[PDB]
């Protein structure tokens, strides 16, 4: 006979999961260049602007 | 000219002046008031400079032996200017200063005393700040609002000074 045996469930385990499971995240690729490009730009907008108004500083010193 | 090299000592001369020479005053402002009161030493004494400089080319080599005379008198009218500016608005002269001690001279970090300063020294003075050589388009920059670059900290002082002028209404 068999009395007081490990033994498996009546109805069984619910599935394990055992795919690959690595999803695709995050924006588009030029979603992040064009993010790049405008943080670029306004960057060098404020750098010209702070050189330029440096030069004036000089100017006057 | 360059700056002294490996060792050297400073020395002193102890004669006077040989007697010939007329005296003169001195200035006896420091780095800091100097700056301040630049725009209207300027602005007074002009003529006196442009001739003491002339003078100075005309004299091709001998200059400061043959310009003894207009150098006397840019040296009156500088004196003349700072103890005018010491009558009338010594107390925002010296704001000026004070904030200018405070931020490594960089006339930027003092706008709130300056423009105090300016309404003084034109009211009372008829002295006027201007920057030469900008085309009616080009602003200067000690007249722009909103600047690019501001000082880390706006003097405690001159902040209370310049909000007492709006409210007064002189500023
Ligand atoms: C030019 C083309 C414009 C096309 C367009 O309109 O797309 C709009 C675009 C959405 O369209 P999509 O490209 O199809 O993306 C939707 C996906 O679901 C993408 O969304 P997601 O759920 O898969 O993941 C978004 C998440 C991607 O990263 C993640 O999934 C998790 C990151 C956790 C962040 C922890 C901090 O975002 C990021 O964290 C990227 C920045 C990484 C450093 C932070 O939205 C934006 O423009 C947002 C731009 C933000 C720029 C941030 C980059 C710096
Ligand atoms: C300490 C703070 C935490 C910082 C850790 C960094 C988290 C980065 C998360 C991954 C985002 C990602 O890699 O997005 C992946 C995307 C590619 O997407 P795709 O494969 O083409 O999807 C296509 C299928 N879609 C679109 C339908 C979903 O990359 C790119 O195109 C450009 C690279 C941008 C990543 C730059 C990271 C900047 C972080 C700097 C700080
Ligand atoms: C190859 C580079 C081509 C880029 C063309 C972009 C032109 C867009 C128009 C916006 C300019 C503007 O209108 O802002 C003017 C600004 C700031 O000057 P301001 O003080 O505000 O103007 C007042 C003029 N004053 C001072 C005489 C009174 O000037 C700039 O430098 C900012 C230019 C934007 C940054 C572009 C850099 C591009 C990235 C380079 C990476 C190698």
């Amino acid at each position: 006979p068999s009395v007081g045996q490990d033994l498996p469930p009546v109805g069984g385990y619910e599935p394990v999961q055992w795919r690959r499971n690595l999803p695709a995240r995050g924006f588009r690729p030029l979603v992040y260049l064009a993010a790049l490009c405008g943080i670029c730009g306004y960057g060098f907008y404020r750098a010209l602007g702070g050189i330029q108004e440096r030069r004036e500083l000089k100017r006057e010193k | 000219p360059r700056e002294a090299a490996a060792h050297w000592v400073p020395f002193e001369d102890k004669a006077n002046m040989p007697d010939n020479v007329p005296d003169v005053v001195e200035v006896g402002a420091t780095s800091a008031p100097l700056l301040s009161a630049s725009y209207f030493i300027g602005a007074k004494c002009k003529p006196y400079n442009d001739d003491f400089m002339l003078c100075r080319e005309e004299s091709q080599g001998s200059g400061a032996i043959d310009c003894l005379k207009e150098g006397r008198r840019v040296t009156r009218c500088a004196v003349s200017v700072i103890e005018d500016i010491n009558k009338s608005c010594l107390d925002e002269f010296r704001l000026h200063w004070q904030c200018l001690e405070q931020n490594n001279h960089q006339l930027s970090g003092c706008r709130k005393a300056e423009a105090l300063l300016n309404k003084c020294v034109f009211t009372k003075l008829n002295l006027e700040k201007k920057i030469p050589g900008l085309r009616p388009d080009e602003e200067p920059v000690f007249l722009k609002k909103d600047p690019w670059i501001k000082p880390a900290v706006d003097d405690f002082k001159s902040v209370r000074a310049y909000a007492e002028a709006k409210k007064n209404g002189t500023l």
